[PDB]
């Protein structure tokens, strides 16, 4: 169920209060570390020399409690961006004092307000604090979905609330965050506590916040309607947002007094836990990939490298994919040996990259379903897997299967093949070098032979994720280009991110390729119509493949093969984020390039601004032949 | 000390109000140390404060007191940190102070209250940005208004009209209210957006004028009729927290600030008196009804100073 905390701006005795909120059912408490109304002077006498103590003792809780149960709040009189010099300077000192005290206690998080447009001096002081000593306490920026000014009651006669359309005007709250986070150079220690009001904005504004590092959602007691019986509940719109925020695994903060006075507070909270336990439970895929959300991994190179036993284990633990392969061969067998030929015609069928033989088994289940006769070769270069094939073969398969222990590009075959069957696709289709591998093997396919798969196509879509941009940035390594980490793709279960446009196809390969002069290099210009304001952080890659006729695999979210969990999307990052305004077209250019030895991707954004060309000459990233 | 009166009075004196009969009301908060709370004290002897032993009555509040006002003679209206406006009724003998009502209606600290000219109604201001109008008889909120875009600094009821009050906020607006209009609020104040307003006092007689102090230590005399800032002076080096008009037929303006100084000013805002006697912040003032040239101030330095104003 939910992790949730209570926000108070009044705590008479820290002991008894914390007891109450634990009792109510809360996991933690947001409270001031100095009394909210206890303004302090640092420069002008006499107020300067006020006898202490300045606040209550750290001995009032266990170090354990401080580390786990308490979120600090900045005192609301502290205004680092005051236009009054004297107030700036006190707020500068007072902020450092309060932050330095939060650090002294070892608080896990500390709340700061974003509630005006200009937070330049605030960012300066926090950035300065983050770079003084070392702690790893989190900074939750309290930002409202809707500015307080655009949420006021229309009751000032001479200053009315303009009833016109303002597309950008009602997004200003994100620009507040964006500018602050940019000033702090995207510090991993600065996140958003998103404050929700009684009137939700337009979906597109809630859509700005999609790819942002939301650690908390604040629910004031206001926004809660009342059901017949008397309990508090939420509008159907507020509920959609909660269901969305739950899939982002944010912490919920309840703030303000009890306005449903004929109940305990643990009613407000009970309603979240009702909402949590009442969502469509996680499907096969969401359950499988549950610990991988926005986790970067190097893309496998099963050519250049020998995959580990436990890697093949997960490829194999995926029935839906092998059902499709089974069906595709079954159909191909029937379109190749007529019923009258069924006991005169043995089809010669070659698995190319057989691993531990899940395709070899599918090929046998195929023929003993279509009732036709097959001779199996199992070509596999990874001699560690070839141990597994030959033990299987000796023990069960028999002479039907010949295990070949070589590269399909080098192997001299005794006979030509009817059907070659391969599983050499990466998350970006051609990125494990399925093209080069099958090109080198097509000479031992008959001049009328089928390849399964026959076609694959890679897809690109531009994304916004200030979260994932940070996970990449965090991949810098000693003894290489300090920007290398941005010039290479990552396999990742993209989770906290915003798709800025529908995926379009990028690169397509056909097998066999009968072209007299085979060239596997490519240039592909793509134009992404964007109908929102946002920031570009990279391009998600997916693929679809035609195994045979109308039997297909896809990880394209639209056409995604249901309950198939053998591939995560690939991510192509860009060094510098690019602002994209509503109506602007994102134009990306991708090249597939090659030597005798290496294959790689170069890529560049050309609109609405140009990027640097990423990974020129595969300097940061190559794929070994 | 009396029965059910705390042994120790909390350090930070916030409120100081004389009743018609010369008795002194004190509110005080604990703004540091283990226990963050407040207390109410009646001193029939104004010269014996702050001392807890020689007081007529006192009581412990759940939480600190941000502002305080008399409701007539026996009533005490309190702006709590708790988000509550609480009304403390005074005893028959006036020996203990009992809670009459305590209503948690605001969502953040209640920073300011004011009793309307009738005395059956009050308007509160909070850091939750709401302003509310109370029925003290019925103990419920009549009206709830989000006029502002920032925490409400100060709400001041008009002397003579039960439907009019000024308010001011960190959103830089001074709002003239009138609960008769269907859009009750009206944004008045100087030509160019200036420094934030921090305090409001109506003139006790010229029902059409008032003063506002800003966070830059500048007191300003304004006409709502003329609705154009006639006069002002740089009185204080820091924020003006309180403005209090004397009871004289031609009255004086007491000005208390965070520069730990008290000023007293004529009707043209020239300086007549000034006092350093406070060595922490100056938090309130009330003039003696008995001696019109005596003035009483309280600080966060736990001092109760009495001044002879020429
Ligand atoms: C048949 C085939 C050929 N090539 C690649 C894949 N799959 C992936 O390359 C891939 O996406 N992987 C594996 C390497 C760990 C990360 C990620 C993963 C972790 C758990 C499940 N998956 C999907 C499958
Ligand atoms: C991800 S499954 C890919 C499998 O194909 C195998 N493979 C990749 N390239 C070749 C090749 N050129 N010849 C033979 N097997 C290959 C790999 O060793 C792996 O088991
Ligand atoms: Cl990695």
């Amino acid at each position: 169920r939910v992790s949730s905390g209570r926000d108070l701006n009044c705590v008479p005795e820290i002991a008894d209060t914390l007891g109450a909120v634990a009792k109510q059912g809360f996991d933690f408490l947001c409270m001031p570390v100095f009394h909210p109304r206890f303004k302090r002077e640092f420069i002008q006498e006499p107020a300067k020399n006020r006898p202490g103590p300045q606040t209550r003792s750290d001995l009032l809780l266990s170090g354990r409690d401080w580390n786990t149960l308490i979120v600090g709040k900045l005192s609301p009189w502290i205004r680092p961006d005051s236009k009054v010099e004297k107030i700036r300077r006190n707020s500068e000192a007072a902020m450092l004092q309060e932050l330095n005290f939060g650090a002294y206690l070892g608080l896990p998080a500390f709340l700061l307000p974003l509630n005006q447009e200009d937070n330049t001096n605030l960012a300066r002081v926090l950035t300065n604090h983050i770079h003084t000593g070392h702690h790893s306490s989190m900074f939750w920026m309290r930002v409202p979905l809707v500015a307080p000014e655009d949420l006021r009651d229309d009751i000032i006669e001479n200053a009315p609330t303009t009833h016109t359309e303002e597309y950008s005007g009602e997004e200003k709250t994100w620009m507040w965050w964006h500018n602050f986070r940019t000033l702090c150079d995207y510090s991993k220690r600065i996140a958003v506590a998103l404050e929700i009001g009684a009137d939700l904005p337009s979906n597109h504004v809630i859509d700005r916040w999609l790819g942002e590092p939301i650690k908390a959602a604040i629910l004031p007691t206001s926004i809660f309607l009342t059901n017949k019986k008397g309990f508090p509940v939420l509008s159907k719109m507020h509920q959609r947002l909660i269901f969305r925020l739950l899939k982002l695994e944010v912490q919920f903060i309840i703030t303000g007094t009890n306005h449903h006075s004929e109940k305990e507070f643990c009613s407000y909270l009970q309603y979240l836990e009702y909402l949590s336990q009442n969502r469509p439970p996680p499907n096969a895929y969401e359950l499988f990939a549950k610990g991988y959300e926005d986790y970067l991994q190097s893309p496998l190179q099963p050519l250049m490298d020998n995959l580990e036993s436990q890697t093949y284990e997960v490829f194999e633990k995926d029935p839906i994919k092998y059902s499709q392969y089974q069906q595709a061969i079954y159909k191909c067998l029937l379109d190749r040996v007529p019923e009258e030929e069924k006991d005169t015609n043995v089809q010669v069928l070659m698995v190319l990259g057989a691993g531990r033989g899940p395709l070899v088994n599918a090929s046998l289940r195929a023929a003993k379903q279509a009732d036709r006769r097959i001779k199996l070769y199992a070509v596999e270069k990874n001699p560690n897997a070839v141990v597994t094939l030959e033990n299987w073969q000796f023990e069960e398969w028999g002479s039907q299967v010949t295990v070949v222990s070589s590269d399909m590009r080098e192997w001299v075959a005794p006979e030509k093949a009817d059907i070659i069957v391969s599983e050499l696709l990466g998350s970006f289709a051609d990125n494990e070098l399925s093209p080069e591998c099958l090109d080198g093997a097509q000479h031992f396919l008959k001049d009328d032979g089928v390849s399964i798969p026959g076609e694959y196509t890679s897809f690109l879509a531009p994304i916004s994720s200030s979260k994932l941009y940070n996970e990449v940035r965090a991949c810098r390594e000693k003894d290489r280009d300090p920007e290398a980490q941005f010039e290479m793709p990552y396999v990742v279960r993209l989770h906290n991110f915003h798709q800025l446009s529908a995926p379009q196809p990028c690169f397509t390969f056909s097998h066999p390729n009968r072209d007299p002069m085979i060239d596997n290099n490519r240039y592909c210009t793509l134009e992404f119509p964007v109908e929102v304001n946002t920031v570009l952080h990279g391009f998600a890659g997916y693929f679809e493949t035609v195994l045979y006729q109308d039997i297909t695999l896809s990880i394209r979210p639209e056409t995604h093969s249901p309950g198939m969990f053998s591939w995560f999307p690939i991510l192509f990052p860009i060094k510098q984020p690019i602002t994209v305004r509503e109506g602007q077209t994102i134009c990306v250019r991708f090249w597939r390039c090659s030597n005798s030895k290496k294959v790689w991707y170069e890529w560049a954004v050309t609109a609405p601004v140009c990027s640097a060309i990423h990974n020129p000459t595969g300097r940061s990233y190559t794929i070994g032949l | 000390l009396p029965p059910n009166a705390p042994a120790c009075m909390e350090r930070q004196l916030e409120a100081a109000r004389y009743r018609s009969d010369g008795a002194l009301l004190l509110g005080a908060s604990s703004l540091s140390g283990r226990c963050w709370a407040g207390s109410l004290w009646l001193f029939k002897d104004p010269c014996a404060a702050p001392n807890e032993g020689f007081c007529s009555a006192g009581v412990q509040t759940e939480a600190g007191v941000a502002d305080l006002t008399w409701v007539g003679e026996r009533g005490i209206l309190v702006a709590s940190d708790s988000g509550a406006v609480e009304l403390w009724e005074l005893d028959e003998n006036e020996t203990l102070i009992v809670s009459k009502f305590c209503k948690y209606e605001h969502d953040d600290i209640v920073s300011t209250v004011s009793v309307l000219s009738s005395g059956t109604q009050a308007v509160s201001g909070s850091k939750d940005i709401c302003i509310k109008v109370w029925d003290l008889a019925q103990q419920v909120v009549l009206s709830s208004y989000r006029a502002h875009a920032a925490q409400v600094t100060c709400v001041a009821a008009s002397p003579h009209k039960d439907s009019v009050f000024l308010s001011c906020s960190e959103d830089n607006r001074i709002l003239l209210w009138d609960t008769r209009c269907p859009k009750p609020a009206s944004q008045i104040g100087c030509s160019a957006p200036g420094y934030l307003p921090t305090s409001l006092a109506w003139h006790p007689q010229q029902s059409e004028v008032f003063v506002f102090g800003d966070e830059n230590g500048t007191v300003s005399l304004v006409d709502t009729k003329s609705t154009s800032c006639v006069l002002s002076s740089a009185v204080h080096s820091q924020c003006v927290t309180g403005l209090v008009f004397s009871p004289h037929s031609v009255p004086f303006l007491a000005s208390l600030s965070e520069d730990c100084s008290l000023a007293v000013l004529d009707s043209s805002l020239s300086e007549l008196f000034r006092s350093q006697a406070h060595r922490d912040f100056v938090r309130d003032a009330t003039w003696s009804p008995l001696n019109h040239s005596l003035l009483t101030t309280v600080g966060w330095d736990h001092q109760v100073v009495h001044h002879v104003v020429p």
